[PDB]
RNA sequence: UCGGCUCGUGCGUCGAUGAAGAACGCAGCAGCUGCGAGAAUUAAUGUGAAUUGCAGGACACAUUGAUUUCGCACUUGCGGCCCCGGGCCGGGGCUACG
RNA sequence: GCCCUUGAAAAUCCGGGGGAGAGGGUGUAAAUCUCGCGCCGGGCCGUACCCAUAUCCGCAGCAGGUCUCCAAGGUGAACAG
RNA sequence: CCAUGUAACAGCAGUUGAACAUGGGUCAGUCGGUCCUGAGAGAUGGGCGAGCGCCGUUCGAAGGGACGGGCGAUGGCCUCCGUUGCCCUCGGCCGAUCGAAAGGGAGUCGGGUUCAGAUCCCCGAAUCCGGGGCGGAGAUGGCGCCGCGAGGCGUCC
RNA sequence: AGCAUAUUAGUCAGCGGAGGAGAAGUGAACAGGGAAGAGCCCAGCGCCAAUCCCGCCCCGGCGGGGCGGGGACAUGUGGCGUACGGAA
């Protein structure tokens, strides 16, 4: 049992779930090295 | 190859069927979804936008050629300056006279 | 002959003028910009959808989420030129909303989907 | 040291034509940032041959020429009025208080 | 049987009473608690899985806590052991 | 969750994993929400309040809706209803609104199918609600010209 | 050096309303010197609706001119004029 909002919120959380491109660092002024990674377990959404 | 809005700038029909017909290539290339088609997506998109911003700007020019000379003219076709602006030289007969019996002066001293 | 039967006053019925505007609030009406072709992104490819396609003559498409069955049964029509038996309709756990779309049985699925680009 | 702090100068411009703020979405291949279904931007003007992490722009040599959601209610719940099209479905415009 | 305890409301659905009315002029007409068939439609959102000595809360794969449904044979009074 | 693959973490280990990586998966008129009001919450009128506001929930010119008739709806050009004002006419207060995935609330079951979905997919058999056909029902009956026709006419009921 | 008046302090917190400025026009004022510098308008009393708002034609702060209808207004609009006086 879910409303669409939560649903909706809960997508947008897992498509941010994914490790960063590798090419990004190949760029110019590339300081990033990984991914603001969550795991169901270790952190809680916001809810 | 690609369109240019001075090449567009043409009857409505014409400019819907252009688009109409850049839609159905977008979206066989998304199906399609090779590098050069890859590419084409942004293109394809970019030329719809330039179609679609070209017949709204004659539209709106020819609704301002039409409102033109009406005292009530749609909000969108009002001027948006700020809405502070949006909400001078007027003078009393009074004023006026005093104004006229006495104007200022030009005078120096000292000669 | 005017005497009130009832003890209650009521507000009496008055004219109630239909709107005759001197000008339109907006200079056009705002175009439409759910048509057929923002209704169907792109065909979902994968092996449920194969299954899908050969097994219960059903199209398997990534649509638009405020997309209805009644829409997306027109969009299809529309594009294809084709005729639907009914749809079902589902929204990803990724926010994306995927149609079933049965076809009729006059109608071949895996000739269509060979038609779209699909298998 | 492409950041702060402090002082000074000029200006001193939000919003129902719908703001500040929030949500969601948008790139050929998460964040920040930039944008709004015309979504990694359209047009125009100036500039002038790049963008770049990776192949992928015929760049007319007159190098036009690279660089949305936040009437009644908040569950996408339920309407009503007038038009338009397809035969109930879809589209457009309206419908807050003072 | 017990109560100095008396054990929801509304949407919604139906029957009855009454009779304003309608129907047709001699072959039917109005009308069907609406009788048997036939025709068309039913949009939107949820739906995976865990549900607990590791999928929830307790800083954790924590001897804690956390609402329910089904539940066989023997012994035995027994959902006891 | 499913499949495939494979340093840190799983207080030993692991060829294993709810870990990591890649890619998939949730299909409804009939199961729920959606509808009702329950304790209650809460607008408008009114009152109070320096004020943001809050008190109050029945304590105010609170009906916008009814088959029926004419002007004008004539519109298909009037079968039936999209047409305006009026009366011949009626329409009280539980005043908007919200409040249950265990209360109320019509109607879907059997078999098969997947790596992961099925009362939702497919096969089959039904059903409820809403919106201009066929049959049946309304029902063939009761002076007198021919007739012992059970023949149709003539008339009335 | 407690503490109640006092002080903290008309200050913090709270509420309302703006503009490019606003407002004004323990313990202060006036005079003096500077920055700046600018003055005015109604009601009322008088004389003469003389006043204002809202289809046709002609010329991105919706105005100007002409022509014709509706309203406001005598329970008072406009012109002259308000203390430095004003009108005749």
């Amino acid at each position: 049992h879910k409303t669409f909002r939560i649903k909706r919120f809960l997508a947008k959380k897992q498509k941010q779930n994914r490790p960063i491109p590798q090419w990004i660092r190949m760029k110019t002024g590339n300081k990033i090295r990984y991914n603001k990674r969550r795991h169901w377990r270790r952190t809680k959404l916001g809810l | 190859a690609k369109i240019k809005a001075r090449d567009l700038r043409k009857k409505k029909e014409e400019l819907l069927k252009q688009l109409e017909d850049l839609k159905v290539e977008l979206s066989q290339l998304r199906v399609a979804k090779a590098a050069s088609k890859l590419s084409k997506i942004r293109v394809v998109r970019k030329s719809i936008a330039r179609v679609l911003t070209v017949i709204n700007q004659t539209q709106k020019e020819n609704l301002r050629k039409f409102y033109k000379g009406k005292k009530y003219k749609p909000l969108d076709l009002r001027p948006k300056k700020t809405r502070a602006m949006r909400r001078e030289n007027l003078k009393t007969k009074k004023q006026q006279r005093k104004e006229r019996l006495y104007p200022l002066r030009k005078f120096a001293v000292k000669a | 002959k005017k005497i009130r039967t009832s003890p209650t006053f009521r507000r009496p019925k008055t004219l109630r003028l239909r709107r005759q505007p001197k000008y339109p609030r907006k200079s056009a009406p705002r175009r439409n910009k759910l048509d057929h072709y923002a209704i169907i992104k792109f065909p979902l490819t994968t092996e449920s959808a194969m299954k899908k396609i050969e097994d219960n003559n059903t199209l398997v498409f990534i649509v638009d989420v405020k997309a209805n069955k009644h829409q997306i049964k027109q969009a299809v029509k529309k594009l294809y030129d084709i005729d639907v038996a009914k749809v079902n309709t589902l929204i990803r756990p990724d926010g994306e909303k995927k149609a079933y779309v049965r076809l009729a049985p006059d109608y071949d699925a895996l000739d269509v989907a060979n038609k779209i680009g699909i298998i």
